[PDB]
């Protein structure tokens, strides 16, 4: 087959593994935590309510995602 | 490096080979004077033959 | 408000937008930048004089011997450039400096000069450019591609993850200059920081800072805030700056007035920050345990002992908070450390600072940049002062210190020449800021980061090596130096420089064959970047990383041009208004804006300087005015992009077409196709061979005009006039009245080049398309070249689609190709074969060029004329003479009864044997033209001597009609002479106009202006004499041929190559295929008119390769030629011109906004009637790429027609005479010609040559030899049980030298044997291993 | 190797499946000895250098000479990059004007060759083993089942497969609706006459032979409720399978079962010559479809701009909410590209939906829907060209182009290829797409 028909296969590869990924990461199911898994502060109500099921406060995530952008 | 991958050796032919046209004519006519000489007769042969 | 010339055809234009920067002459590049290279330049930037200053002026060992420059000179050829191609010479011109040699007086430093013996001296010769970019190195025209390499400056780099295994990643930042010591930062896993010097060992990183004069309490103040601790009467207060709290453990009750305003254990939220700002708390009073980790800066010790209580950089444990309590110390200096955001690294790493002090880093630094080398005071403040900080030994060029300050967000974008202590500390501040996490890397393939040399500055380089390599030679023969024996030309060498030249211009990985085989291709060569070569990154080194894409390409190189398959993004090709900027980056438009308008100042913008601006984007819809037409639009940033504000943006896009190139720009409907395909469309776009009749772009992208202008090939007029004498040959503009210079006003005269090779073996020919007695504005086309047509580049031609499957002839790609496209010659591509027969000189004798050849009748000999060279014009075919050569072969050496035989005939055996240079087997062709080369040894033979004479006819003819224009322009300034004061009208018209000399006139200014011009006309005269002398000279000599050669005969066949199944085609979109069957025009599909659709695509290609640009091309392709029939008919049918104005402007205005509005209510009658009839094939249309037609406009175009507006109409079958179900879609599409012709590709071998060293084939011709059966062959063979096969394929087809001669034997005597024997590359490896000392032998048994 | 050659391919599908194309020119330099030794034999010519020159002038008795030798004389065609042991068949040559060397369709994809330019090589066997490993090892009829795995290689790759999908498929109210029909035969009398259309459900009498009598064949007739289509193409089936394997509607999967059941039941010879002749009536049949594609089939939702309006509406709370300090910048990042793939899977599925189904008309009544008859829609629903993902790519929105590192860009691709593209769009486009051949070059 042709050239560019192999690249199309290998850029579907690449993106569907890239968003299968981050809808991974993406919770959408409710295990109430009510507060943090590290802090201990509250979670309010707007930020479960959008992500259910989130273990942490918005700053211990910020925190975190700062010191995984770094990566490790 | 022009090509898959070369050297200036691989390219410079041979001129000391026969074409192998050359070899069947030249069997070819090996076995025709045979005949030819199978023409003729033992003084004959043989002198044209060692001529 | 259009010109005459531009009426032939005026292409209808859709394009919403307004252009307002015209695209600029697209060989910028190639042109400015060896004009920067070669010219006198009064002041000591680039150019020739960069290295001249660069090198000089010499001075000898101190010795009062001195050789220094004053000025050059670049003499004219001795052979232009036609001349240049014929013969072979490199079209150089010779260059001269005028070295000065001073010699100083001993016992004199600057004491009186002794000698200044001043001479010109030679050396090299550097290629000149031709006028369109294209050098000509030997004979061939060459083009050097502009190269992409890092600029010198400094980089962030990351080298993420895999080492270390943690994940976690370093932070390297290299300050690279242009000459010099580099230095590296890095990190270790540890997380301490270390140096290095150029790549050896690393080294705690302090102690660089150390070595400029740092100690550890300024370090600590650099690289860290500080945090202060007081002890007020009881136990341990701290400074509280508010925003220091932000991510960290709360290990403490934060409480503020005997108030609780944060509690223990907790983390600070922003909530808790923001309720300390509002509540205003400043010194909180925390345990001890909390400074128990805390680190202190600055030096303590016993104030009554002067005994050191804690070093700088030491952690305060209780104990030493309690010991330095009684010293009486209220302020504490502690290091803010943290591990988010102001993370400990420089502390740390003083830790791991084995040494102490700033000598010993000094030591330290000597011993690690040469080992063996005692330390000493001196030597090491040399070595050190001698890395970073010699103006001599080490420079950041201009361009380093500009990204050096652009990259650390500086202030001065130029300014000093080597590093500081500041350069330095911003470089390590900047590192660990990256680490800190405000700050990002810089990854490589950012365009910031990617300086474009070109041939200047490359060219310019080989100069300077050449010229230290030469002052090496200089400095040693002003070691014996004699004061005034040796003038300032002994001690250079000429052919040093001219070797390094040379070596460039015609031995690079850069300077290469130009792709002349397509006006397209050449103009999308010489727009080329390339990041290999000298200096650049090859494939191995690197690598993934530089094959990407970034956003820094948006304007600035193409993405969808680059070569597909081995070396892809290594060849970036440079977009449309892409410029190189004064320091090199690539540059692009951008229109400014100011408040809330859209100004119309375009503003160049480089790479570094736009992510901090705003651009908006030019798809936007604006208010008729320069303010746009919603408050909020798409723009983008820093590589996002998104909505902004109104008020926001800075720039907006020059125009749709900027992100491209002018290879994918021509593409219509390229906005519609898979970006792979767009790649794959423009690179088989350069390749379409020039037709016979190259037709036009039926459908086009408005960008093709300027392609086929800019080129170097149609032939555009210099100045405006009328037309006075076209001919196949050349066009005589006569120049108009203003247009004309004052004095000798004359006539511009155009040799067109007609039929002649290109390094494609294609048909560079060029014909005349304005017809006599005809106007011409100023920078119109007069002759169209290879594939352009009336100025408009035409690459293939446009034909009849229609797409079905029709019996599997078009299966996975083929192409169906009706008769009526190969009967028409339409696509008959014109190839023009060079054959070259050389005469050599052997041992036995020279070879003879003579008619005379043995063992073939008159029969292949009717065409030889009575020298050995044939006819101009004789229709050679398949394996007949062109040049009848016989080399003497002494040594018979008679056989056996071969001899009998010759004694049987008695028939002579000649001395000679048959040389003669056959045509290769295949072409069939026309002799066009002979050229006879002769050493100038040898007496030049009776055809040579035919050919000078008509050569010298020739020059003679057109160098006469050279001096009759010129003497026509004296006559005018003699009659500008009498117009002032006392000319005589009518008595000068009458008389002949030679005896114009002897008209009276007064004594005065006049009579001598008289005197003068008579001298003018005689030095004219004698000039031409000369002239004329030197031109019979040029032709008449000998040519200084190769070494031992004896004359060489170049014979021109015209092969003309029609279509035939194999041939590649393709549209443009990139939908290869391989016409299959050259059906009939009986069979052929038909739409219920009666015309039968001349190819036949397939319909399972536009689905599965997103390239839906094909179909709706189709389409507005099929609504241009209803437009055309409609026109057609209303001409046949011939109507008036009324008729005719209405329906062409129904069809230019055609609806929806447009830019291209035309009005022929100003075309005079008999314009409209030219416009149609060039209009009559069909109607053309533009389609900007990115800003084409949307659909409806072509649905509303096809019903101006009266195609039916689906686009499909219903097809009839032409065999079964019955209609296609589900009707199909046919149109014109404009189909291209690719050169993977067949008879170039097909090949066939069945006993040729055979190599040297190893008894295998090897063929030459066409690689006259087998195809290669390589191993993954081999394993398929043994797949199959199949044995035999294996074993005669290598050992009696390829290599047992018995093996295949008894092969051939038996073949010939109908005996498929084969007696195999053994291979003779396996005989080479016993004999290679047994020359080793290794006995392999072969047991017997 | 001496006795080679090379050429550009074509496609020349009045061939069986064991002979490809040979160019006469390419012919008679590959076969040079051999023709000399039968001229000399013959008698033709006295001594070999006659018989040079004789086929140096290729004069007129020379041609008939190398239809001799090249009767049953197998050759073996190759490719440049021979992965596997089928790199390598023999094909007896048929003599060719021209210079192509004609490659016989089903065996593409045993080479992995398309015929947009792929050179291939012949060999030439000279001994008489290697002619018998020619023919009794490698001709191309004795390699149909693929060596990783006993199916069949010879599965009919794209023409065909559309040729046999709108043969064998059905509508709902043609011509000769609901008639009947004594035979495949009059089935064919009927659609080449013009009386009833390709596909219009009829009832026929076929005649299937089950042979469960061990290697005997038990006949037995019926009427099968079945189409025009269908009935039509049952006379090239070998007496040996049952009529369920065509009454259906022969996608590609189907239709390569089709040849295996016939390889398990029957053996080597009849499913040879059942490829051969399903090539055949699958290419006639396709050009019979005068199945074209157009710019008016690819059908957007009409519903499109809804989904996009409310995908942007949720990005532009997720938005607000990170302006309140309520979700982290990673967070937002992965709602946004969370709301834009459900966007992206709901215009899909809407588009497929008003694609297939599109097809809504009337039998002797009111109406009704049917799988539709949508050139773009059949080409991707046989098995021809492409599935739902290019399809979705041509109508619906077009993904989320994701730059090569991997972090997918969230800006994504609202526009299509019917629809234009704006510069951004394809400029984020090129990325992906750049990274795709950058690899599959590299391997
Ligand atoms: C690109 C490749 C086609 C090329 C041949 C196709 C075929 C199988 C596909 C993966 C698997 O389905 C498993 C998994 C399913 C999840 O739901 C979503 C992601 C996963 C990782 C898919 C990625 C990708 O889509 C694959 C590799
Ligand atoms: C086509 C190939 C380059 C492909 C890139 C060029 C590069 C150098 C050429 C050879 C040399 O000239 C030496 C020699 C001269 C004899 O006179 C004729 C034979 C030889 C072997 C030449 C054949 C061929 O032409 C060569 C291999
Ligand atoms: C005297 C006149 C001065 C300009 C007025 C000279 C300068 C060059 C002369 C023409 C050129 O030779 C080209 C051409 C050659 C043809 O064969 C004969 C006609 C042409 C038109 C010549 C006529 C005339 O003689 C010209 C214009
Ligand atoms: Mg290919
Ligand atoms: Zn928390």
């Amino acid at each position: 087959s042709d050239e560019a028909d192999e690249a199309y296969s290998v850029t579907e590869q690449l993106t569907m593994t890239g968003i299968n990924r981050i809808r991974q990461k993406i919770n959408a199911h409710g295990i109430p935590v009510y507060l943090c898994e590290a802090c201990g502060n509250p979670i309010p109500e707007a930020r479960r309510k959008i992500f259910p099921g989130v273990t942490l406060c918005v700053e211990c995530q910020a925190y975190q995602e700062r010191q995984r952008k770094h990566y490790a | 490096g022009d090509d898959e991958d070369s050297h200036l050796g691989d390219f410079i032919e041979d001129t000391t080979l026969e074409l192998p046209l050359d070899s069947a004519t030249t069997e070819s006519l090996r076995a025709a004077t045979h005949d030819v000489l199978a023409g003729l007769t033992a003084r004959e042969a043989k002198v044209l033959r060692m001529r | 408000v259009y010109s005459y010339t531009e009426k032939k055809r005026i292409r209808k234009d859709f394009g919403k937008r307004p252009q307002v920067l015209d695209v600029p002459y697209l060989l910028s590049i190639q042109l400015d930048s060896f004009q920067k290279f070669i010219e006198q330049d009064p002041e000591g930037q680039y150019g020739l004089e960069a290295a001249f200053r660069s090198v000089f002026p010499i001075q000898s060992y101190s010795g009062n011997s001195e050789l220094q420059y004053v000025s050059y000179r670049l003499g004219e050829p001795v052979f232009d450039v036609q001349e240049c191609q014929i013969r072979g010479v490199t079209y150089s011109a010779p260059l001269r400096v005028k070295l000065r040699l001073v010699i100083y007086e001993r016992e004199a430093p600057e004491g009186t000069v002794k000698d200044i013996k001043e001479q010109e001296v030679y050396m090299g010769e550097i290629p000149l450019m031709t006028d369109n970019g294209t050098f000509v190195i030997n004979g061939t025209e060459r083009v050097i591609v502009s190269q992409l390499h890092r600029s010198p400056g400094v980089f962030f780099d990351s080298d993420k993850g895999k080492t270390h295994s943690s994940g976690k990643v370093l932070y390297n930042a290299r300050i690279i200059p242009y000459r010099g010591s580099w230095l590296d930062f890095e990190f270790d896993p540890k997380d301490n920081l270390f140096v290095r010097i150029d790549r050896r060992r690393k080294l705690p990183a302090t102690i660089i800072l150390r070595a400029l004069n740092y100690t550890t309490e300024q370090i600590l103040d650099l690289f860290f805030e500080k945090v202060i601790f007081e002890i007020r009467d009881n136990k341990l207060q701290m400074e509280l700056v508010p925003e220091r709290l932000r991510g960290e453990t709360a290990s403490f009750d934060i409480e503020a007035n005997g108030k609780v305003y944060v509690e223990k254990g907790r983390r600070i939220t922003a909530r808790h920050i923001r309720q300390l700002e509002k509540d205003d708390v400043k010194l909180i009073e925390v345990p001890v345990e909390y400074i128990a980790g805390k680190v202190v800066a600055k030096d303590y010790i016993d104030e009554s002992t002067g005994e050191l209580i804690c070093a700088a950089n030491m952690e305060l444990s209780l104990d030493l908070l309690a010991k330095l309590s009684q010293s009486g110390h209220k302020r504490i200096e502690t290091l803010f450390t943290n591990d988010l955001d102001h993370g400990p690294y420089i502390s740390e790493t003083l830790r791991v600072d084995p040494t102490n002090d700033r000598l010993s880093a000094l030591v330290e630094i000597y011993r690690m940049m040469r080992p063996g080398e005692p330390p000493t005071r001196e030597a090491a403040e040399s070595l050190f002062e001698n890395l970073f900080f010699s103006e001599d030994r080490y420079d950041l060029s201009a361009v380093g210190r500009m990204k050096f300050n652009r990259s650390l967000l500086r202030e001065e974008i130029e300014g000093s020449g080597i590093l500081s202590k500041d350069d330095i500390i911003d470089v390590m501040k900047k590192l660990i800021d990256i680490r800190n996490g405000k700050g990002e890397v810089d990854d490589i393939d950012h365009l910031g980061n990617r300086r474009i040399r070109s041939v200047g500055e490359m060219a310019e380089n080989q100069f300077r090596v050449g010229l230290v390599r030469v002052e090496r030679a200089v400095k040693e023969r002003l070691s014996l130096g004699d004061l005034d024996t040796l003038m300032p030309q002994d001690m250079i060498n000429a052919k040093p420089i001219s070797a390094a030249v040379k070596e460039f211009f015609g031995s690079s990985q850069l300077s290469q064959f130009m792709d002349q085989n397509n006006p397209l291709s050449e103009i999308t060569h010489k727009r080329r970047i390339s990041a290999l070569g000298p200096g650049g990154l090859t494939r191995e080194r690197a690598g993934f990383e530089v094959r990407d894409v970034h956003p820094t390409h948006y304007g600035r190189v193409c993405p969808i041009e680059t070569p597909e398959g081995p070396n892809i993004g290594l060849i970036n090709s440079l977009s449309v208004y892409a410029q190189t900027n004064e320091y090199g980056f690539l540059e692009t438009p951008y229109r400014k804006v100011t408040d809330g308008v859209v100004t119309d100042e375009i503003h160049y913008l480089s790479a570094i300087e736009e992510g901090n601006y705003v651009i908006a984007q030019a798809n936007s819809n604006l208010d008729e005015e320069g303010h746009f037409v919603e408050d909020l639009v798409t723009c983008r940033s820093k590589g996002e992009s998104s909505l902004f504000s109104r008020d926001q943006v800075d720039y907006m896009d020059v125009s749709t077409q900027q992100v491209v190139s002018v290879g994918a720009s021509l593409i219509p409907f390229l906005e519609h196709d898979d970006a792979n395909r767009a790649l794959m469309g423009a690179n088989m776009q350069r390749q379409a061979v020039p037709t016979l009749r190259a037709d036009k772009p039926l459908v086009g992208t408005g960008m093709e005009r300027a392609v086929a202008v800019d080129s170097g090939v149609t032939a555009v007029a210099k100045r405006g006039g009328v037309v006075q004498y076209v001919d196949a040959s050349r066009i005589v503009i006569k120049v108009n009245e203003d247009e004309m210079y004052p004095g000798e006003a004359g006539i511009d005269i155009y040799n067109l080049t007609k039929y002649t090779r290109s390094n494609q073996n294609t048909c560079i020919n060029q014909m005349p398309c304005v017809s006599l007695g005809e106007p011409v504005e100023r920078g119109d086309v007069l002759a169209d070249g290879p594939s352009t047509d009336l100025g408009e580049l035409a690459l293939g031609q446009n034909m009849r689609v229609a797409f079905m499957p029709w019996n599997g002839y078009n299966f996975e790609d083929s192409i169906l190709v009706s008769e009526r496209v190969v009967q028409e010659d339409r696509f008959t591509t014109i190839h023009i074969q060079e054959l070259a027969c050389v005469s050599r000189d052997t041992k036995l004798g020279p070879e003879e060029i003579t008619a005379d050849i043995p063992n073939v009748g008159e029969a292949a000999l009717s065409k030889l004329d009575e020298s050995g060279i044939v006819y101009i014009g004789a229709e050679v075919t398949g394996g007949d003479i062109l040049v009848g050569k016989v080399t003497p072969k002494g040594e018979t050496q008679l056989t056996p009864e071969e001899k009998l035989l010759r004694a049987i005939f008695g028939e002579k055996a000649s001395d000679v044997k048959d040389s003669s240079l056959r045509v290769p087997n295949g072409v069939s062709g026309t002799v066009i033209d002979v050229q006879v080369f002769t050493r100038d040894g040898v007496e030049k033979d009776k055809r040579a001597l035919e050919i000078e004479e008509m050569q010298l006819k020739q020059a003679k003819k057109d160098l006469s009609e050279e001096l009759q224009i010129l003497e026509a322009g004296l006559f005018s300034r003699i009659r500008a002479v009498l117009v002032a004061g006392g000319v005589e009208a009518e008595k000068l018209d009458k008389l002949p106009r030679d005896r114009w000399l002897e008209l009276g006139l007064t004594d005065e200014e006049k009579q001598n202006q008289l005197e003068q011009l008579a001298e003018q006309y005689d030095e004219l005269k004698h000039e031409f004499e000369k002239k004329l002398e030197a031109k019979r000279r040029k032709i008449t000599q000998g040519d200084d041929l190769a070494p031992g050669v004896l004359k060489i005969v170049k014979v021109y066949l015209a092969v003309k190559r029609r279509i035939q199944p194999g041939d590649k085609m393709a549209g443009r979109h990139g939908n290869k295929g391989v016409i299959s069957k050259i059906n009939p025009i009986e069979d052929m599909p038909y739409d219920e008119n009666g015309t039968p659709v001349d190819i036949v695509l397939n319909p399972l290609g536009v689905p599965s390769r997103m390239n839906i640009g094909q179909i709706l091309e189709t389409h507005l392709g099929m609504a241009a030629k209803g437009i055309g029939d409609k026109i057609n008919a209303m001409l046949k049918q011939q109507q008036e011109v009324a008729k005719l104005r209405e329906f062409i402007q129904r069809a230019y205005d055609l609806g929806a906004d447009v830019r291209q509005k035309v009005d022929l209510s100003t075309f005079s009658d008999e314009e409209v009637m030219r416009l149609a009839e060039n209009l009559r094939k069909g109607m053309p249309i533009a389609t900007p790429v990115f800003d084409g037609a949307k659909e409806a406009e072509i649905k509303e175009l096809l019903k101006l027609g009266d195609l039916p507006t689906s686009g499909q109409i219903r097809l009839y079958d032409g065999r079964t005479g019955e209609q296609f179900e589900r009707p199909v879609t046919v149109g014109y599409m404009y189909m291209l010609k690719l050169n993977h012709l067949v008879d170039d590709k097909m090949h066939a071998r069945s006993t040729g040559s055979y190599s040297l060293v190893t008894q295998q084939p090897l063929g030459g011709k066409a690689q006259f030899g087998g195809q290669r059966f390589g191993e993954m062959e081999v394993w398929a063979l043994e797949a199959y049980g199949a044995a035999y096969t294996l074993q005669e394929m290598l050992t009696v087809k390829s290599d047992d030298v018995n093996g295949r001669t008894k092969m051939y034997k038996n073949i010939v005597d109908g005996n498929h044997q084969m007696e195999p024997g053994m291979p003779e590359s396996f005989n080479v490896l016993l004999k290679e291993i047994r020359s080793l000392g290794i006995n392999i032998e072969l047991e017997d048994e | 190797v001496d006795y080679s050659g090379r050429s550009v391919i074509t496609v020349g599908p009045y061939l069986r499946l064991h002979q490809c194309g040979l160019p006469k020119k390419m012919a008679l330099e590959l076969f040079k000895p051999f023709i000399y030794g039968k001229l000399e034999l013959r008698g033709l010519a006295t001594t070999i250098k006659a018989a040079k020159k004789m086929v140096e002038r290729e004069e007129a008795v020379v041609w008939d000479i190398l239809d001799e030798v090249i009767r049953e004389h197998p050759v073996l065609l190759n490719r440049a990059p021979t992965l596997h042991r089928l790199g390598i068949q023999a094909f007896e040559p048929v003599l060719i004007e021209g210079k192509a060397i004609q490659l016989h369709p089903l065996v593409c994809a045993a080479y992995n060759a398309d015929f947009d330019g792929d050179q291939m090589a012949v060999h030439v066997p000279l001994t008489l083993e290697a002619q018998l490993e020619a023919r009794a090892l490698m001709m191309s009829t004795n390699n149909i089942l693929s060596p990783a795995n006993g199916e069949p290689i010879i599965v009919p790759s794209q023409d065909v497969v559309l040729g046999l999908y709108y043969m064998t498929r059905d509508c709902v109210n043609a011509k000769g609706e609901g008639m009947v029909l004594t035979g495949p035969k009059e089935a064919e009398r009927l659609y080449r006459s013009g009386l009833a259309s390709l596909h219009a459900r009829v009832k026929v009498r076929i005649t299937e032979y089950e042979k469960d009598a061990n290697g005997e064949l038990v006949a037995k007739t019926s009427l099968k409720d079945t189409t025009v289509g269908r009935a039509i193409l049952w006379m090239i089936v070998p007496k040996g399978l049952p009529y369920s394997i065509v009454n259906q509607a022969l996608g590609k999967k189907a239709i390569s079962k089709m040849l295996n059941t016939c390889y398990r039941i029957l053996g080597l010879k009849p499913t040879v010559i059942f490829a051969d002749q399903i090539m055949y009536t699958g290419f006639a049949y396709a050009a019979r479809s005068g199945a074209s594609v157009g710019i008016d089939d690819m059908v957007i939702p009409e519903k499109k701009h809804e989904i996009i309006s409310e995908a942007e509406a949720e990005v532009a709370e997720i938005q607000e909410q990170f302006q309140s300090g309520l979700v982290t910048a990673g967070e937002r990042y992965n709602k946004v590209i969370d709301i834009w793939a459900a966007a992206n899977d709901r215009v899909s599925k809407a588009m497929m939906d008003n694609l297939q189904t599109e097809t809504v008309i009337n039998r002797d009544g009111q109406e009704e829907k049917q799988v539709s008859f949508n050139s773009i829609y059949m080409m991707a629903d046989s098995g021809a060209r492409g599935s739902a993902a290019q399809i979705r790519q041509l109508a619906g929105m077009r993904g989320l182009m994701a730059k090569p590192d991997g972090s997918i860009i969230e800006t994504p691709i609202t526009a299509n290829f019917r629809e234009g593209l704006n510069v951004l769009q394809y400029f984020i486009s090129t990325h992906g797409a750049r990274k795709g051949l950058a690899d599959t070059a590299l391997k």
